[PDB]
Formats: C-alpha cells, sequence, structure tokens
C-alpha cells in the first residue's frame, strides 16, 4: 500500500526531513573521430599479465591477452584517471561592429 | 697531452648556458640536468644543491640533453652519450657523419636526428635492459614531408609512434614499422617549439610568431590558438598541479602564464633572462607543482613558485602571482679577474666582463651570490657627484685581499678598468 | 617651409588641458548620495575641464 | 595596515607520471 | 624675487592689453636668476643665483 | 609546515561547528540586529517566524523572494544543518545563498532585509561561510549602522584589512580606507568577478554603480604618477569597462564611459585601442544620453591622443558605423552647443573620413569648418587632402567654395600647401 500525500506531508513534518528541500535546493539556480589509423595497430595484441602496470590496466582476471585497440582504450581510459579532461579544451574550440574588440586587443597587446 | 701532475675536475660559477634543461624525478626527489659546455651538471629541484656532474668531459659539447628515471641522455658531436649519475657507462655512435640534432626516449626506442633531417631509432636489447645499445632502424625525412626537423616528440597513448614536428607541419612515424602513418596539414608559421599538452593527443606548437596553436592529432585539427605577436616563443609549459594555465617564455626573456579556460592573461614577467643570451631558452613546470624552472642563455637557472589562491570564494580568477624563489647563477661573460677568499679553499670571489662580480662556494655551490654593489654613507654628509640613476664599476684589471682582520674594515681592493682610482670592497 | 617648421607649428597648434592630479576626486565621495549617473558624468567632466 | 604578503616554504611532493615503457610494446 | 614666474600666452595678451597669466609658477623661493625658454618652447627653466640646487 | 601553521588550519576547517555551550553561545549571539544578550535569549522559531513574514513582505515588494520563501525559508530549513550535510549540497546551498543575495542586494537599507539577512546569518552562518561575497554585495553602504553591525560582527578574509583596522570602531569607515581597497588589485580581481556575475543576472543599480565608479576614478587618480602600475591596471579596468558597455544598461554604459574619459586623461592610450573603444561604443550604443555621454567620450579620446597618426582618417567600418548611429544634424547641434568642448583632432578627422569617403556632404563639412575653430597643421591637412579630392573629384561649385572659405580666411596656407603640392 502506498502512503498519501497528506501523510507524506505530515511525516516529513515529524520526521524533519530535507529530501525535498535538497531537491529544490539542487534544482533552482540563477532564474534570472580520427583522422587516420595504423593496420598494424589494429592487429597487434598485447599481454597484460607480464607487468603490474597492466595488471592495472587490465579489466579481467581470466584475460591474459587483449588487442591494440582495447589495449589503447584502456591506456586513454587510465590517461583520464590521471589527468582529467577540463573545459577549455573538452568544451571550448575556436573554429555594426562587434563588442569583445577590446578583450581581442587585450589577449594581443601588452 | 694529459697530465702526470693534475687532474682536470669540473667548473665553478656556471649553472646554464642556452641549451635547455631536461627534469627528472627519483620518486620525490627531482633532478636537473643542465649542460655546461662540454659537461652537464645534475642540480636537486627542493634545494638547487648538486647532485652529480658529468665526470668525463665530453670531446665537444653537449648538444641534445634528454632523461629518463636513472639515466642521462646526451649528445654531443655525433654520439649519444648514456650515463647514469654522470658516470660515463654507454657510447652509442650513429651511423651519419652529421651532428646529432634532436634525442628523446620512449620505451624501448631511443629517437635521435641528426641535421641532414635523419631520424636514427635505436631499440634496448632487453625490455629489462636500461640503456639502448642496439640500433633498430634509420629514418629520414626529405623535404615533400615536411621542413627541418623541429622536434621529436612522443604523444601519450601512442603505439610506436613519434611526432616529428617539422618546420612546415607535423608527421607522426610509426618507428615499429619504421611507417609514417600521419601527415598533418601545412602551418602558416614555421613551428619553433612543440611541447605535449597533458591533455589527449594535444600539441602546443609556439612558431616564429605569437600563436601557441593546440592542434589535435586525432581530429588532425588546430582546436585552440593564442594571440601573442612581434615575440618568438621559446618556450612552452603547462601547469600541472591543478589549473589550466600556459606559460609562455619568449625569446626577449618574457615569460607569460595564461589561463586557458577563462581564455585570459594571468600574469608576465618580463626580463627573467637576457636577450642577447637568448632570453628564456627553456620553461619548464615541475610536475604536479606550482614552481616553474625557467633557465636562459644568461648563465642563469631560476626557479619560481605560484602561491595559491587567498580569495576564499573566487581561486583560479583571484589567483596569486609568482612569487620569486630559488635559483642559481653566474657570469654572462668569461671570468676576467679571480681570487680565493680564505685558506681552507672554500670561496672565489670571481670579477667577468659584465661588471658584475661574484662571490662562489667551493664546496658546494649554494651561495653563489654576487657582491653588493650598494654605498656606504659618507663621513661629511655631503652630496655626492654621479648620475641619477645606478650602473657597475668597469672590469676588475687588478685586486689585492687579506684576511688578517677580517670583519674589521676593507679587505679587497679592486683597480677597475681605466680608473685613477681604486675601490674598496668588504668580504 | 620645411618639416622643422611644420613640427613647430604643431607645437604650437598643440593647447594646454587641466591635468588629473591625485586630490582633485576626493569630493564625489562627499557629494554621490541622491545622485543622477547624468549629473555625476558632467560633475566628473567639469571638474576634468 | 596594507594587505602582507608574508613568503613562506616550499615543498615538492610526489609526483605521479606516464609509463613510456609500458607506451612503446614489442610487437605480436 | 618672490620666485614668482607669471606665464602669459602672447596670442591673448596682444589683445587683451591687461592680460591673465597662462601660470603663475612658484616653485622657487628666492631670486629668479635664469629664465630660459627651449629652442621650440616646450621647456622653460627657473634658476636661482641665491641659493644651491635652485 | 608547523604544527602552529596546521592547527590553525584546522580551526579554521573546524569554525563554523559549535564544540561546546560557550561556541554555541558565541555563534547564536553573531546577530545583525539585536545586541548578545537577546540575541543569546531568543529562539531559532522567532527569527524565522520574523523571518518569514519578512520574506513575505519582500515578495510583496517584488515577485522574486518567492522562490526564496518556498525553498531557503521552510520548516526544512529550520531543521537542516550545514556540516551534517555533504558538499553537492553544501554548493548548492552557497549559490542559493550567493543568489538571494544578489537579489537583496538593493533594498539593504530596509528592515525586512535585515531580518531576513539576520536569521540566515543566524541560521547559515553565511557571515563565516561566505564573507567576501556579503561585503561586495553591501560595500557601496559603508556609511551605513548596518554595515557597521556586519563589520562588527564579521570574521574579515586577509584582504580587507583596511576594515580589519576600521572594526569594533564609533565612526563608518571612510572614503580614503576605499580609495585603498579598491587601490589593492587582487581585490578588483574579486570585484571583476562580482561585476560578471552581476551583469549576467542583471542585478545593477545607480548607487553601487556611482560607488564602484568613483573608487575607479580616485584609485586611477590616486595611481597617475606611477605608470606601471596604471599599464597592470589597464587590463582589468578594460575588460570592466568592455563587459560594462556589453551590457545593455545606460545607467551602466555612462559609467564605462566615464571610466574610459578618465583613463584616457590619465594614460595616453593607443591608437587601435582607441579605435576598438569607438567601435564597441558605437555598437552597444542605443539611447540619447548614452549617446550624448558617447560622443563626449569620442571627442575627448580624439583630444587625448597625440603621437605620429595623430589626426589620421576613421577606417571604412568604424566611419560607416559612425554615420549610421549619429546624425549630421545631431551632431551639429552639439556644436551649437555653448559650452564648445575642444573637439580639435576629432573634427578635422572626422572631415578628412567625409573627404575621403563621402564626398557628398560638402555643406555639412562647411558648416563644421565654420562652427568650430581650428587649428593651423589640422587646417594644412584639411587642404592637402582637400587638394587631393580636388584632382580626383569633378571640380564641383561646392568645392571651389570651400576654397574660397579658404581665400577669405588664410588663403596664405592654400598658396603654400599649393606650392608644396602642384602649381
Amino acid at each position: 500500500p502506498p502512503p498519501d500525500e497528506e501523510e507524506q506531508l505530515l511525516a516529513k513534518f515529524v520526521f524533519g526531513d530535507t529530501t525535498d528541500l535538497q531537491e529544490n535546493l539542487a534544482k533552482f539556480n540563477a532564474d534570472f573521430e580520427a583522422a587516420w589509423i595504423d593496420s598494424d595497430d589494429e592487429k597487434i595484441k598485447v599481454p597484460i599479465l607480464v607487468t603490474n602496470k597492466t595488471k592495472k590496466l587490465r579489466t579481467s582476471y581470466n584475460e591474459s591477452k587483449i588487442n591494440g585497440v582495447h589495449y589503447i582504450n584502456r591506456l586513454r581510459s587510465q590517461f583520464e584517471k590521471i589527468y582529467p579532461r577540463p573545459k577549455w579544451v573538452d568544451d571550448e574550440s575556436d573554429s555594426n561592429g562587434d563588442i569583445n574588440a577590446l578583450t581581442k586587443i587585450l589577449s594581443t597587446t601588452y | 697531452k694529459n697530465s702526470k701532475i693534475f687532474s682536470p675536475f669540473r667548473i665553478i660559477g656556471n649553472v646554464s648556458n642556452g641549451v635547455p634543461f631536461a627534469t627528472g624525478t627519483l620518486g620525490s626527489t627531482f633532478y636537473i640536468v643542465t649542460c655546461v659546455g662540454k659537461t652537464f651538471q645534475i642540480y636537486d629541484a627542493n634545494t638547487l644543491h648538486l647532485l652529480f656532474v658529468s665526470e668525463k668531459e665530453t670531446p665537444s659539447s653537449i648538444v641534445a640533453l634528454s632523461a629518463h628515471f636513472h639515466y642521462v641522455y646526451a649528445a654531443y658531436e655525433n654520439k649519444v652519450g648514456i650515463y647514469k649519475r654522470g658516470i660515463e657507462e654507454h657510447l652509442l655512435e650513429l651511423e651519419t657523419d652529421a651532428n646529432v640534432e634532436h634525442l628523446c626516449i620512449f620505451g624501448d626506442y631511443l629517437c635521435a636526428s641528426t641535421d641532414d633531417n635523419s631520424i636514427f631509432i635505436y631499440k634496448k636489447s632487453d625490455p629489462q635492459d636500461k640503456y639502448p645499445s642496439e640500433f633498430y632502424t634509420k629514418l629520414t625525412v626529405t623535404e615533400i614531408q615536411g621542413g627541418e626537423i623541429v622536434s621529436l616528440q612522443h604523444l601519450a597513448t601512442y603505439l610506436n609512434k613519434l611526432t616529428v614536428v617539422t618546420k612546415s607541419n607535423v608527421l607522426l612515424f610509426n618507428v615499429r614499422t619504421g611507417k609514417l602513418v600521419f601527415t598533418s596539414n601545412e602551418f602558416p608559421d614555421q613551428i619553433t617549439t612543440a611541447e605535449p599538452a597533458p591533455v589527449l593527443d594535444i600539441i602546443a606548437l609556439g612558431t616564429v610568431t605569437g600563436e601557441v596553436i593546440m592542434f589535435n592529432m586525432r581530429k588532425g585539427k588546430r582546436i585552440r590558438t593564442i594571440k601573442i605577436p612581434q615575440s618568438r616563443i621559446s618556450s612552452l609549459s603547462f601547469r600541472t598541479d591543478g589549473s589550466s594555465h600556459l606559460s609562455v617564455g619568449t625569446s626577449s626573456g618574457d615569460l607569460i602564464f595564461y589561463d586557458l579556460d577563462r581564455r585570459s592573461r594571468i600574469h608576465v614577467l618580463k626580463n627573467i633572462h637576457r636577450e642577447s643570451y637568448g632570453g628564456v631558452t627553456q620553461a619548464t613546470f615541475l610536475n604536479g607543482q606550482p614552481i616553474i624552472v625557467t633557465s636562459g642563455g644568461d648563465n642563469s637557472l631560476k626557479e619560481y613558485v605560484f602561491d595559491p589562491s587567498l580569495s576564499q570564494g573566487s581561486g583560479d580568477v583571484v589567483v596569486q602571482p609568482p612569487r620569486y624563489l630559488r635559483s642559481r647563477g653566474g657570469h654572462s661573460q668569461p671570468p676576467s679577474y679571480i681570487a680565493f677568499a680564505d685558506s681552507q679553499s672554500h670561496f672565489m670571489l670571481s670579477a667577468s666582463k659584465d661588471r658584475s662580480l661574484w662571490s662562489f662556494s667551493l664546496r658546494k655551490d649554494a651561495q653563489s651570490q654576487e657582491m653588493s654593489q650598494r654605498l656606504h654613507k659618507k663621513q661629511d654628509g655631503g652630496r655626492v657627484g654621479g648620475s641619477t640613476i645606478k650602473s657597475k664599476f668597469p672590469e676588475i684589471v687588478a685586486l689585492a685581499i687579506e684576511n688578517a682582520r677580517i670583519g674589521e674594515w676593507e679587505n679587497i681592493i679592486t683597480a677597475h678598468k681605466d680608473e685613477k682610482f681604486a675601490r674598496t670592497w668588504d668580504m | 617651409e620645411d618639416e622643422e617648421d611644420i613640427a613647430l607649428e604643431f607645437i604650437n597648434g598643440e593647447k594646454k588641458d587641466k591635468l588629473v592630479n591625485m586630490n582633485s576626486f576626493t569630493s564625489m565621495f562627499d557629494n554621490i548620495q541622491n545622485v543622477q549617473m547624468d549629473t555625476f558624468f558632467d560633475r566628473v567632466m567639469k571638474v576634468l575641464t | 595596515p596594507k594587505v602582507v604578503r608574508e613568503a613562506k616554504k616550499v615543498e615538492m611532493t610526489e609526483a605521479r607520471a606516464y609509463n613510456a615503457d609500458a607506451d612503446t610494446a614489442k610487437a605480436a | 624675487e618672490s620666485g614668482f614666474v607669471n606665464l602669459y600666452d602672447r596670442n591673448n595678451a596682444m589683445t587683451s592689453s591687461t592680460p591673465t597669466p597662462v601660470a603663475a609658477l612658484d616653485q622657487l623661493t628666492t631670486t629668479i636668476s635664469n629664465l630660459q625658454f627651449s629652442p621650440d618652447g616646450q621647456i622653460l627653466c627657473m634658476a636661482s643665483r641665491a641659493v644651491k640646487d635652485a | 609546515s608547523s604544527l602552529s601553521d596546521q592547527l590553525a588550519q584546522v580551526a579554521s576547517n573546524n569554525a563554523t561547528v559549535a564544540l561546546d555551550r560557550k561556541r554555541r553561545q558565541k555563534l547564536h549571539s553573531a546577530s545583525l540586529i539585536y545586541n548578545s544578550k537577546t540575541a543569546a535569549t531568543q529562539d531559532y522559531d522567532f527569527i524565522f517566524e520574523n523571518a518569514s513574514k519578512a520574506l513575505e513582505e519582500l515578495s510583496q515588494i517584488e515577485p522574486k523572494f518567492a522562490i526564496f520563501s518556498r525553498t531557503l525559508f521552510s520548516e526544512s530549513s529550520i531543521s537542516l544543518d550545514r556540516n551534517v550535510q555533504t558538499k553537492e549540497e553544501i554548493k548548492d546551498l552557497d549559490n542559493a545563498i550567493n543568489a538571494y543575495l544578489l537579489l537583496a542586494s538593493s533594498k539593504w537599507y530596509l528592515a525586512p532585509t535585515l531580518h531576513a539577512t539576520e536569521w540566515l546569518v543566524r541560521r547559515f552562518q553565511i557571515h563565516v561561510k561566505n564573507t567576501e561575497m556579503l561585503l561586495l554585495s553591501t560595500l557601496n553602504y559603508y556609511q551605513t549602522p548596518v554595515f557597521k553591525r556586519i563589520l562588527s560582527i564579521i570574521k574579515l578574509p586577509p584582504l580587507f584589512n583596511c576594515l580589519s583596522n576600521f572594526v569594533r570602531s564609533e565612526k563608518p569607515p571612510t572614503a580614503l580606507t576605499m580609495i585603498k581597497l579598491f587601490n589593492d588589485m587582487d581585490f578588483l580581481k574579486l570585484y571583476t568577478s562580482y561585476l560578471d556575475q552581476c551583469i549576467k543576472h542583471n542585478a545593477t543599480y545607480t548607487n553601487q554603480l556611482l560607488f564602484t565608479t568613483c573608487c575607479f576614478i580616485n584609485v586611477v587618480a590616486f595611481n597617475s604618477n606611477n605608470d606601471e602600475k596604471l599599464n597592470q591596471l589597464v587590463p582589468i579596468l578594460l575588460e570592466i569597462s568592455a563587459k560594462l558597455l556589453a551590457s545593455k544598461s545606460k545607467d551602466c554604459q555612462i559609467a564605462a564611459h566615464t571610466i574610459l574619459v578618465v583613463f584616457a586623461t590619465a594614460l595616453p592610450l593607443k591608437k587601435t585601442i582607441i579605435l576598438a573603444a569607438m567601435e564597441t561604443i558605437l555598437s552597444n550604443l542605443d539611447a540619447k544620453e548614452a549617446k550624448h555621454s558617447a560622443l563626449l567620450t569620442i571627442c575627448k579620446l580624439f583630444q587625448t591622443l597625440k603621437g605620429q597618426g595623430n589626426v589620421d582618417q576613421l577606417p571604412s567600418k568604424i566611419f560607416k558605423l559612425f554615420d549610421s548611429k549619429f546624425d549630421t544634424v545631431s551632431i551639429l547641434t552639439f556644436l551649437d552647443k555653448e559650452d564648445k568642448p575642444v573637439c580639435d583632432k576629432f573634427i578635422t578627422s572626422y572631415t578628412r573620413s567625409i573627404a575621403r569617403y563621402d564626398r557628398s556632404k560638402l555643406n555639412i563639412i562647411l558648416s563644421l569648418l565654420k562652427k568650430i575653430r581650428l587649428e593651423r597643421y589640422e587646417v594644412r591637412l584639411i587642404i592637402t587632402d582637400l587638394i587631393y579630392l580636388s584632382e580626383i573629384l569633378e571640380d564641383k561649385s561646392q568645392l571651389v567654395e570651400l576654397f574660397e572659405y579658404f581665400i577669405s580666411i588664410n588663403e596664405d596656407l592654400v598658396l603654400k600647401c599649393l606650392k608644396s603640392l602642384g602649381l
């Protein structure tokens, strides 16, 4: 049996529940591919359980060898774990008059 | 011409020459390999104390320098010297008549480059071996693929790939197959520096002009670029301490810190090195530290520090400027006059042609200090006759010094160039 | 007439102005209260010129 | 009193790095 | 003698005939002994023979 | 580091948590309206009752505080505590208090705002959790007892040391201490963050605007002796004026106009930066008083710049936007204004720009030349490029009428100019 809405409000009142306030607080704010590949690096398949760094890199206890594609995938994943990708590269790319001319001249002139 | 009485030991009062240093770590301690002419030195980094020297003078000057964990890779006239703690213990002769220009280490493949665009790939004799002794293959980049080799880089997560940044474009060679696996687009500005970013597959190319372009090899695309005109980018480094900041050391002795997320200029540093000696000849962040080692060609190796942000809320917006931290240096000119200071053979005064006189320590060089040029006040209280601006004293052509009553009155007399008078100095 | 004459006429044509000393804008702090932005801008301009 | 900037000591913490010996591998 | 240099402009002095000084410099406290202009009219120096460094 | 510094850092970590009845008492007596004794002996339910009444009164004033009466002013907002929640939640709470103070920053001299801010101080401990933001909010009211009480109860960040000297006093802080606070450099970076936020939220008003504009004119005033401090002041203040002109408000545009005016008359700036300032002003110029003040900025900027390339003409885009955004009749009225500022280089450059580009309103150029008093080198440049335009263009009646006006006033310069270039 599901609880009633008045019973739920009274339960909030008698319990001191801050979950509804947490949801409102987290919701409400400020309302005013590649260019190349390599065939040898695709067909390459490397051992895993030879060295402790690749013992970190793996995903399965029973797996002992994996191809170069999944190898470089886990390699870039642990590279991501070491250095997280920031916004200026992840989400920023360059590719009447304007208004940021002062900003451009300020960036180009000392 | 070897001797039976004496034997050469080392050089005092030189911390750099213009050759870019190489940083390395032995776990938590960090050491810096910087060339001194025919020789290299290895300093500590937490204290800038000296760690190692090259024991054997190479018959020529070392041109290229690099280092992995416990093995330093020098390149003087034709060969790659592989030393351990400066001890000459492996020589690697390339099969050319040219001079080794570039050098880089990745795994089981050493990549050198002699000046006729000739890359040399050497394979380790064993995966457990420590230095390359076996000649793997020899590549060469002819004039159609790109310009002269600017850099031999090894980008992260690349199976036997080598980034040969040339003057015109960027090449990617698979050194296992010996094949050029990618040719980048031609860039309108001649690349002078290349440095791998901490982000994936992206290099920074600091060209003849100010245009630090963030290029991605995966997209084959210049993602970003920073305008900074009338300046030759001589070094690029990345803050790996935890903030998206880039240091650009121009050849004008300047250092520019950019914040990349706000796309703004954090800070500038003017005349950290002398332009006539090349300005900033190398600038490298400490990996995971807000400490920046800046070496110039002016016989100078500085180590600045970034303070953490004082703003409780803002932080990297209100980020701290660089604070002056520890440096090493010597004369820019050869030393003209030298003198010892005491019987213990612990200090030497050295006057050079740059009109700057320096007390160098002898046991450990952490006491290499320029003698202060700051006048005591006259006994009559009258004015002094001279220019309002300051200047150094002429080069020292004669000198005497005693230590009978040291710390009592003057103990050094220096006859400068073409003076009818000799200046006094307190040691 | 030479370029020396041109430069001397340029020097003669360059006129004076009221400079900005450090003890000029110290009364706006006393006269900020209940003041229009246009009126304060005119105040800045009349103390400048 | 003006804003103080008192200098302090620095310490080089332990740094993590990538393994080029893990990047370079022998062929299959 | 009071150290004062009254500076007028001729373009308005010639038409006012009882002119107002463009400047009233008083940076010296002794007798003005040397008033000298530049050859292009940009610096005026005032010097005193009564006190030193004047 | 030293154990004293480590224990001080862990004390700053353990600041807002009450470890005994005395420290609980200190943080409960930390108030904004009541004194220590009644601030001790009153209760959170009483303060919240007055707070909900105050915030519903603020909701009657403006509909912005309804969301905050919904969320930050509830029974869960009573029963909640900061230290018992997680980091995501405390960040969202900091954002909520930020939005609340950015809304209530324009009614600081109001008793419902005092009551709601006091309840948030004694509940969410904002006077020890976000102090820089609160001071940047109510900084423009330094002559007020509410800000004096804010000072006497606040734990100060290490930047506001003038107010650390001025804390616990009976007099309000001073305009000199304001000039020194804005003379500190990183405080201007904190204020650039604040200006970026309030520009993105459009919560601005004339009192704070005039206040920080006066701080800027006075910091460049005291700094008018040090060239390198002024040059390192260029990027911050120019980014401020740039985003202030990017804003649509006429008050912010006029404040940025005043800021560029004072920065130019303290610093002879560069030609391309000056022309970019004209570009941005002309791009975001919309209103009447903004247009008048912008015309004054054009004249003062073009007068204060001097060098090689002093009276060089306006380029194509800049000149075309100039004639698009401004009328010849409006600038003729501005010349007919009795104050007559020295618009010498601007008027000469503008006339030479029209002579290059338009070659149509020669009557308008004639009226300009007869309305404003010119200078010898400017008329020399005018006669030179007028002779060149007469040689490329067909000989026009209004053109020779300009020449005859030169005959009536100073044919001898026309003679010297023709002898140098022509017959």
